[PDB]
């Protein structure tokens, strides 16, 4: 009979009944990142993925999700048994595809990316069906691996970029919010900017965050705000912002494009600050705005 | 469609060398009970997730104490992400493994005043070897008395720059003016390029920089003599280009880079 479709014990409430595809996909998924973890490889399970802000995800060169994490439905709704051995580009964003092609091929094996991926998760934290699916931005880093016809393996950490708006996280005294228009220009800043950076927000107001950029990074700074506008959310990479009366202060980003939400349409682009050091260089003089 | 599940099978058997270890597939409820053999013989276990996490984001798990910060544990990947044995990581607080001017934002993040199972994510400087960026995720347990359970992962003078106005005022200089022409950076700044540039030649930058903005986005290198805070003509060449908004694409500013010839 059939009862050994409803007796795989795989990875025990929901190893018994599991419908079609699920027992066998999981169980070829399981083998094959059971086969990639030897390569790898040379109690405390759930102390792991609960520190995590983000789930672990193991796709192969053709593109298969053969390994997710448990906790990939606190960020994305969608289970780790409604995923487990699918195809990437069936819950990724279309015109994300050939960049996360370009990502798993083979020589640096470093990965540090952005995609958009199908999410039936909501804000206030309560799942939606599958026809409700919204996009949501994933921060990728890993590391491609080959393993064994030697097989390809992309192991990545996908993390997902709190919304300035919607955050239960800690906020710190070093870190700060601003508002900028599209055309980089503060529209808005934190009163701490002044205790972090020495600038008063009336003074940045209707400047361009190009000003006060170091010259060395503001170029890896447009690169991550064309990629902030094509997807919608984008952390940057650590930069140098020079401060009120010499010197420069390190800080890392997570932008945000926010919408209008009556004409549904970019109004800002929100920044949540992270203030890394103290001032660096203040001997130094930089620009003619700090003299 | 009946292919998929086919597939399926022949991709099981395909995944086990005992399953090649036959002339040929046995019945298709026999395959199913010969698999679950396989299945149960031997993904939760610690050992691989600690590994994929490493892997992934080359980061380690540790527990240190909200009240005093001591790490009460460490896991073994401190040693690949930061090259610090473990004993120096176990019997310490976490304040003195990181960057003095972190000690604040750590108290702040460890305090259990308002946040118990809370969240933590922030990133600090840790000692290595030399400090590193670390990002920090984790929440707080009880200590059996509050814990942070937290996860940090490791992430990626022969000429000067310089930022210029259309009209060609520095607006902008590196510290390294100093070595290359003699002039402190505040010498330098609100004042003319030509203003430095030797008189004949000043017609050839002046050239330059409206060919620069004509020719917007593109590199041009024009060859003048400049005057030092020592007063004597250096040649100079100066590769210039245009840098504009990415999204109105007015031009933000000239950006040049002068190396003494
Ligand atoms: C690339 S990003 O992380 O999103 C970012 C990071 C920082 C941004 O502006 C800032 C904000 C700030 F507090 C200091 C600086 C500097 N220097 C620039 C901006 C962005 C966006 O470009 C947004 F348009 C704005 F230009």
């Amino acid at each position: 009979e059939t009862e050994v479709f409803y007796e795989l014990a795989h990875e025990h409430s929901v190893s018994s009944h599991l419908d079609k595809a699920s027992i066998m996909r999981l169980a070829i998924s399981f083998l094959r990142t059971h086969k990639l973890l030897s390569s790898v490889c040379s109690q405390m399970d759930n102390l792991y993925l609960k520190a995590l802000e983000g789930f672990i995800a193991v796709v192969t060169q053709d593109g298969d999700m053969i390994f997710l994490s448990e906790n990939i439905s606190k960020f994305m709704g969608l289970t780790q048994v409604e995923l487990t051995g699918h195809s990437i580009f069936d819950f990724t964003h279309p015109c994300d595809h050939e960049e996360i092609r370009e990502n798993l091929t083979l020589v640096s094996t470093e990965r540090d990316f952005f995609m958009r991926m199908k999410c039936t998760v909501t804000n206030r934290g309560r799942t939606v069906n599958l026809k409700s699916a919204t996009w949501k931005v994933l921060h990728c880093t890993g590391q491609v691996r080959v393993y064994n016809p030697l097989l390809s393996c992309l192991i990545i950490m996908c993390e997902p970029i709190q919304h300035p708006s919607h955050m239960d996280i800690p906020l710190d005294s070093k870190t700060f919010l601003s508002r900028h228009s599209m055309d980089m220009k503060f529209t808005y800043c934190d009163d701490r900017i002044l205790e972090l950076i020495g600038y008063h927000p009336e003074e940045l107001l209707g400047r361009s965050a190009y000003e006060f950029y170091h010259a060395l990074d503001s170029e890896n700074m447009t690169k991550s705000h064309q990629n902030l506008c094509t997807k919608g959310q984008v952390v940057s990479g650590q930069y140098r912002m020079l401060a009120k009366h010499g010197g420069y202060v390190w800080l890392e980003t997570q932008g945000t494009v926010i919408y209008n939400p009556r004409n549904l349409q970019p109004q800002c682009i929100m920044c949540v600050n992270y203030v890394l050091s103290e001032i660096e260089k203040n001997d130094v003089v930089f620009s003619m705005d700090q003299t | 469609r009946r292919n998929k599940m086919t597939a399926y099978i022949t991709e099981l058997s395909d995944m086990v060398p005992t399953c090649s270890a036959l002339a040929r597939k046995p019945d298709k409820l026999t395959i199913l009970r010969m698999a679950v053999s396989h299945m149960k013989s031997l993904f939760l276990t610690d050992q691989e997730l600690k590994h994929l996490i490493l892997e992934a984001a080359d980061g380690f798990l540790f527990i240190v104490s909200c009240e005093t910060g001591r790490v009460v544990y460490v896991s073994d990947s401190v040693t690949p992400v930061l090259n610090q044995p473990q004993s120096e990581w176990f019997g310490s607080t976490l304040y003195d493994q990181v960057h003095p001017d972190d000690v604040d934002k750590l108290r702040e993040q460890l305090s259990t005043s308002e946040n118990m199972g809370s969240r933590r994510s922030f990133i600090c400087r840790m000692r290595c070897g030399h400090f590193v960026v670390v990002h920090c995720t984790g929440y707080i347990k009880a200590w059996p008395k509050f814990c942070l359970v937290a996860i940090g992962r490791l992430q990626v003078p022969t000429e000067f720059i310089s930022r210029h106005n259309i009209e060609g005022i520095f607006t902008f200089v590196d510290h390294r003016c100093v070595a290359t022409v003699g002039y402190q950076p505040q010498e330098l700044l609100g004042k003319n390029i030509v203003e430095f540039c030797h008189p004949e030649d000043q017609q050839l930058l002046r050239d330059s920089f409206q060919q620069v903005v004509k020719l917007k986005g593109q590199v041009l290198s024009v060859m003048f003599r400049f005057r030092s805070k020592t007063r004597e003509w250096l040649w100079m060449r100066t590769s210039s280009f245009t840098f504009q908004n990415p999204y109105s694409d007015e031009i933000e500013y000239i950006i040049c880079t002068n190396t003494n010839v």
